C-alpha cells in the first residue's frame, strides 16, 4: 500500500477470499433454493 | 439471444457456444487496412474522454481515481473483453453517469467520514454478486422489451448530449481566452496559462472546424466517384487519420500561438501517492471500515449495476441490428458478465468500472462496416481492433511525445464528426427531418406509406417529449434517475401507445427490422 | 446575330429591332424578390472591385484618378447601359488589365514628362474614333469566330485568377497580421493600424470561412426538398443577403478586435483636387500638351479598344449562350458602342474607361436565374436590377455609416462563392474533373460516347497547356499581351485541332449547344 | 478645373467641339470612301 495502513489481523488477499467465500456460499444458497423450488 | 431457456447460466452458455466457433475468423478478418484505420480513429476516440473524465474525476475526488487509474483500467478492461467477450466491436469505457455516481459517492463519503476508495471496493464487491444472479436466472433476457422506441430515443439523446459537450468544451476555450484590445505578453504557461491568451480562442475554432470538415469531405470522397475505387475506399476508409495529420501539421508549424495540447501522466503511479496504493484493504485504509457501510452498499451497487446493465445491453441492441448485417451473433448474457465482473475486480484496485459506451460503440461499428454499390454490405466483426485500441490507450503514457502535439481542437473536431455521423441509422432521426419535408417528398418507407402523415408526426412529436423530458432530467441534481425515466418508455411503447395507435401503425412506426408489418 | 448584313451601321439597327421591343417585359418582368436579392448581391460585387481598383489607381497615380472617380464613372455609365443597352444583365465596371494599362500609361506619361489625365482624354478621343468605325463596318462580326473553345479558356483562366486573388487578400492579411506571442497594445489605429495586432487575421479567416459556408448551405437548401417550397424558393433566393448579414453581424458583436471594413471617401470630390478638376482641358493643364501625344494616342487608344471589345464581347458571348434559357436576345454591335464611347466620353471628365466585366456578368446572369424541377427553366432578364446596381454604386459615398460595418472578410467569402458558382457551365471544368474519374462514371454526353477517353483527355490537356501559357503571360510585365495570345487560341482550335482530332470528335468536343453532332 | 491652370485660346466646351468636328468630319469622309469603293 501507500503511507502507513491500519494493521489488520487478516491481509488483503486472505479478506478477499474470505468475502469470495461468503459470497460463493450466498449465492450457492440461492441456486440451491431455486432448484428446490419449480420441483415440489 | 433473448429467449429464456429456464435452465441456471443457460442464456451464458448459449452465447459462449454461439459467438466463440467463430474465433479464428475473428483474428483473419481483422487482415485489412481499413482495419487499421478504424483502430488509428477509436484510439482517439476511446482516449480523449478517458483522459477528460480521469482529469475531472482527479480534481473530483483530490487525486484518489485519476487520469493514471482511468487509462489503466480502461486497457485491462479493453483487453479481457475483446479477448473474452462475444460483440467485439463495443468500446468499453468511462461515461457521463458513471462521474456523476463518482461525485456522489465522493460527497457522500466526505459527508459521512467514509473512506470513498473503501466503499467502491466495497460497492465493487456487491456488483459481482448481482451480476452473477442475473446471468444465472437469464436476467439478461428482459432487453427483448427494449423496441426501437427505447433504443432510438436512448441513442439519439445520448448523441445530442455528446455534440452538445463538443461544443461547450470551445465555448470554454473561448471564456478561458476571450477576445481583447490588449493583453498581457508575459503570462505564466505552466501548469496551464493563468490569463487570456491571444490567438487561442480563434485558432482552436479554425482547428476544430478544419477536422470536421475534413473528415466530412473525406466520407464524401469514399462515397465519391473519383480516383480509382480501390485506392478512394482505401483513402475514405482513412479520412480520420488524414484529418488528424493534417490539422496536427498545421498546428505544428505555428510555433507562436499556444494551442491546448493532450496531456498524459508521467508514469503508471497511482494519481495521489499520499492517499491509497494500488490495492485498497476491504476493512479500511487508515481508519476501521464501519460493518454497516459493508451491508449498506447494496443500493448503490444496484443503482450502479442498473446504469451499466441499460447502458451496456442498449448497446448492444444499437450495435447488433439486424439491418446492420450482423450475421455473427451478440451475447447479452456473457458481455453484461464480463463487464460488470471487470469493473468490479477492477475496484477492489481502486480503478473504476467502465460499461459499453454507446458513441464509441456505434463510431467502431461505422469504421468496421463496408458499404456496397447506399446499402450496408458486411462488418468487419473482428477481435484486433477493439485490442489495439485497449493496448494503445495503456500505451498512451509511453507515447507522450506522439500525444503531447496533438492540440485538443482537432480531436473536439473528430468528437463533432462522431456524434453527426451516429445519427444515420436512427429511424427517430429521419422523422424528425420529416417535420420540416413536404408530405410528397417523404421517401418510400412503411411508416410513410401506411400511416398518415399527422399521425406519423404525432408519433414522433410524442418522441420529442420523451428527449426532451430526458434531457431536462440530465441537467437536473438528479440526473442519476436517467435509467429509470428510460425505462418508463416501455410501458409508454408497450401499454399508452396502443390506447391511442393502431397495431398496424405501431408496427410500422416501431418495427423490429424495419419491415411493413 | 453575328452574321454581317454588309449595310453601314447594319449590326447596330438589327441589335435594337431586337431587343428595344421587349423594353416593357425588361420593367416588369423586375417585379420579383429574385430580382431584389441579385440586387443585393451585385452590389456588393460590383461595388468592392470599385473600392479596391480605385484605391489601387490613386495609389498608382498620385491620386490623379482614385476610388471617387471611379465610383462616379461606373454609377453613371452602369446606368446608361442599363437604360439603354441590348444586354442589360452585363456589369460595366472596372477591370485588372484597365487597371494595369492605366500604370503602364502612368509610367509612360512620367518618363516623358506628359500629363497622364490629358493623355487620357486624348485616348479616349480616339477610342470614340475606332469604335464609330467598327461598329460601321459591322466588326463585331469577328466574334463568331471565337468558339466555345476560346471562350471557355478564357471564362476558366478568369475565375481561377478571382479565386486566386480573393485568397491572395487573406493571404496578405495574414501577413500584415502575423500570428505572434507578443503585441504591441498601443498601435496606432489611424488611418490604418501600422503593426500586427492580435486576433485580426484569424477572425478574418473565420469570417470569409463562414460567408462561404452559409452561401454554399443556403444555395443548397435552395435545391433541397425542405421548407414550403415557396418559402424556400424565397430563402434560397436570398442566400447570398442572408450570409452576409449573419457574418456582419457576427463581427459587429465582437468589438474589440479590429477587421478592415469598407471605405469610401468622404464626398463627391476628384481625389487630388491640387492636381486637376472634373474637367481637363485637352490642351493641358500645367503645360501645352505636345501636337504629336495627340496622334500617337491611337497606339494606346487601339490596345485600350483591344482589351474592352474582348473582355466585353466574351462576356457576352458567355452569358447568351443557348444552354443559359436566355429568351429575348443580346446585341454585340450595340453594347460595344455604348461602353467604348462611354468611356471615351468618360475619359474627357478625368474618369476611367470601363468594361463588361466577365465574373460580374456571370454572377449577375446567375442570380436571376430561375431552376426548374438540375435544369435551368427561364432567366429573370430586366434592366432595372442592373440599373439599381448602378445607382447603389453611385450612391455608396452617401451611404458609409451603413457600409463601413461590414468587414473585407465578409466579401472575401462572397467573392470565394462567386469563383466556385462561375466554374459551372464551363465545360473545359467539367471535363477536368474527368481526368480524375474512372471511365465507367464519366457521364452519357456527346463528347464522352463519341470520342476516345484518351482523345477526351488530350484534348482537356492541350486547353490546360493554353491556361498555363496564359497564367504565365498574366504574371509577366507584359500583361498587356495577353488578349493577343488569347486571339492566337482561335487558330489552334481552327488549324492546328484538324491536324490532330477527327470531324465528329472536334464538333462534339467543341460544340456551339451541346448537340451529338 | 483645379488650382491655377495655363489659358488657352479655347475654352473647355470649344476645343471639345472642334474635336468632336474634325472627328465627324473624318468619320463621314471614310463612309463616303467606303461608299465610293465596292461600286466601282
Ligand atoms: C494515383 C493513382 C494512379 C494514377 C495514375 C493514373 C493511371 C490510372 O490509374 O488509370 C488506370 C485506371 C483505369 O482503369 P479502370 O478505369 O478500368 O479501373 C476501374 C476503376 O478502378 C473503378 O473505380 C472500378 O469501379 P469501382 O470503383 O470498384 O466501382 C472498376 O472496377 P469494376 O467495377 O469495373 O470491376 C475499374 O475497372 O484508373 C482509372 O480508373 C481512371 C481514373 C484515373 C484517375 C487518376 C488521377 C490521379
Ligand atoms: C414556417 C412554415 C409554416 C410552419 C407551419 C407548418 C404547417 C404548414 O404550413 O404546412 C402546410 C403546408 C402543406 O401544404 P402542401 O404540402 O400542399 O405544400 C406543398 C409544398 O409546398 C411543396 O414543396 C410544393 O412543391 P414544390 O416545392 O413547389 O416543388 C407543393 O407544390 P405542388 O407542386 O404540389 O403544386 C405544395 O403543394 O406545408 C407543407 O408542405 C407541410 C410541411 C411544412 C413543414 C413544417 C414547417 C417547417
Ligand atoms: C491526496 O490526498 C490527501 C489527503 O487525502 C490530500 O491532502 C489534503 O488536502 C486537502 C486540500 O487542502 C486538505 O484537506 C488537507 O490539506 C489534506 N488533508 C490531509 C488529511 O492530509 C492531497 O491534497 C491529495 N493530493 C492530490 C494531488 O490530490
Ligand atoms: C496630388 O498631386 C500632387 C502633384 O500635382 C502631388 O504632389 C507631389 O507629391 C510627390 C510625392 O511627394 C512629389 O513629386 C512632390 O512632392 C509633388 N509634386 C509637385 C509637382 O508638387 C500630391 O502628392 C498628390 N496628392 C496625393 C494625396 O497623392
Ligand atoms: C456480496 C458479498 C460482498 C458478501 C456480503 C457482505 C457480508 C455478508 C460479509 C462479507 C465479508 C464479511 C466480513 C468478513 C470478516 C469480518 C471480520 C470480523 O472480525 C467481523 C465480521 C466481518 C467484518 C464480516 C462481516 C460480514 C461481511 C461484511
Ligand atoms: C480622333 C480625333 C481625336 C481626331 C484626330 C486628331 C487630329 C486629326 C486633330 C483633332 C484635334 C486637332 C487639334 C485641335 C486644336 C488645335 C489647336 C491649334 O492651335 C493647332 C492645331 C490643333 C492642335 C489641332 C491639330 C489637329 C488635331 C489634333
Amino acid at each position: 500500500g501507500e503511507r502507513v495502513q491500519l494493521a489488520h489481523h487478516f491481509s488483503e488477499p486472505e479478506i478477499t477470499l474470505i468475502i469470495f467465500g461468503v459470497m460463493a456460499g450466498v449465492i450457492g444458497t440461492i441456486l440451491l433454493i431455486s432448484y428446490g423450488i419449480r420441483r415440489l | 439471444p433473448l429467449q429464456q431457456t429456464g435452465q441456471l447460466f443457460g442464456g451464458l452458455v448459449r452465447d459462449i457456444r454461439r459467438r466463440y466457433p467463430y474465433y479464428l475468423s475473428d483474428i483473419t478478418d481483422a487482415f485489412s487496412p481499413q482495419v487499421l484505420a478504424a483502430v488509428i480513429f477509436i484510439y482517439f476516440a476511446a482516449l480523449s474522454p478517458a483522459i477528460t473524465f480521469g482529469g475531472l474525476l482527479g480534481e473530483k475526488t483530490r487525486n484518489q481515481m485519476g487520469v493514471s487509474e482511468l487509462l489503466i483500467s480502461t486497457a485491462v478492461q479493453g483487453i479481457l473483453f475483446a479477448l473474452l467477450g462475444a460483440q467485439p466491436l463495443l468500446v468499453v469505457g468511462f461515461s457521463g453517469p458513471l462521474l456523476v455516481f463518482e461525485e456522489a459517492f465522493f460527497s457522500f463519503c466526505e459527508t459521512n467520514g467514509l473512506e470513498y476508495i473503501v466503499g467502491r471496493v466495497w460497492i465493487g464487491f456487491w456488483l459481482i454478486l448481482l451480476v452473477v444472479l442475473v446471468v444465472a436466472f437469464e436476467g439478461s433476457f428482459l432487453v427483448r422489451f427494449i423496441s426501437r422506441y427505447t433504443q432510438e430515443i436512448f441513442s439519439f439523446l445520448i448523441s445530442l448530449i455528446f455534440i452538445y459537450e463538443t461544443f461547450s468544451k470551445l465555448i470554454k476555450i473561448f471564456q478561458d481566452h476571450p477576445l481583447q484590445k490588449t493583453y498581457n505578453y508575459n503570462v505564466l504557461m505552466v501548469p496551464k496559462p493563468q490569463g487570456p491568451l491571444p490567438n487561442t480562442a480563434l485558432l482552436s475554432l479554425v482547428l476544430m472546424a478544419g477536422t470536421f470538415f475534413f473528415a466530412m469531405m473525406l466520407r464524401k470522397f469514399k462515397n465519391s466517384s473519383y480516383f480509382p475505387g480501390k485506392l478512394r475506399r482505401v483513402i475514405g476508409d482513412f479520412g480520420v487519420p488524414i484529418s488528424i495529420l493534417i490539422m496536427v501539421l498545421v498546428d505544428f508549424f505555428i510555433q507562436d500561438t499556444y494551442t491546448q495540447k493532450l496531456s498524459v501522466p508521467d508514469g503508471f503511479k497511482v494519481s495521489n501517492s499520499s492517499a491509497r496504493g494500488w490495492v485498497i484493504h476491504p476493512l479500511g485504509l487508515r481508519s476501521e471500515f464501519p460493518i454497516w457501510m459493508m451491508f449498506a452498499s447494496a443500493l448503490p451497487a444496484l443503482l450502479v449495476f442498473i446504469l451499466i446493465f441499460l447502458e451496456s445491453q442498449i448497446t448492444t441492441l444499437i450495435v447488433s441490428k439486424p439491418e446492420r448485417k450482423m450475421v455473427k451473433g451478440s451475447g447479452f448474457h456473457l458481455d453484461l458478465l464480463l463487464v460488470v465482473g471487470m469493473g468490479g475486480v477492477a475496484a477492489l484496485f481502486g480503478m473504476p468500472w467502465l460499461s459499453a459506451t454507446t458513441v464509441r460503440s456505434v463510431t467502431h461499428a461505422n469504421a468496421l462496416t463496408v458499404m456496397g454499390k447506399a446499402q450496408i454490405q458486411e462488418v468487419k466483426e473482428q477481435r484486433i481492433s477493439g485490442l489495439l485500441v485497449a493496448v494503445l490507450v495503456g500505451l498512451s503514457i509511453l507515447m507522450e511525445p506522439i500525444l503531447s502535439r496533438i492540440p485538443l481542437a482537432v480531436l473536439f473536431g473528430i468528437f463533432l464528426y462522431m456524434g453527426v455521423t451516429s445519427l444515420s441509422g436512427i429511424q427517430l432521426f429521419d422523422r424528425i427531418l420529416l417535420l420540416f419535408k413536404p408530405p410528397k417528398y417523404h421517401p418510400d418507407v412503411p411508416y410513410v406509406k401506411r400511416v398518415k402523415t399527422w399521425r406519423m408526426h404525432l408519433f414522433t412529436g410524442i418522441q420529442i417529449i420523451c428527449l426532451a423530458v430526458l434531457w431536462v432530467v440530465k441537467s437536473t441534481p438528479a440526473s442519476l434517475a436517467l435509467p429509470f425515466v428510460l425505462i418508463l418508455t416501455v410501458p409508454l411503447r408497450r401499454v399508452l401507445l396502443p390506447l391511442i395507435f393502431r397495431n398496424v401503425e405501431l408496427q410500422c412506426l416501431d418495427a423490429d427490422d424495419a419491415k411493413a408489418t
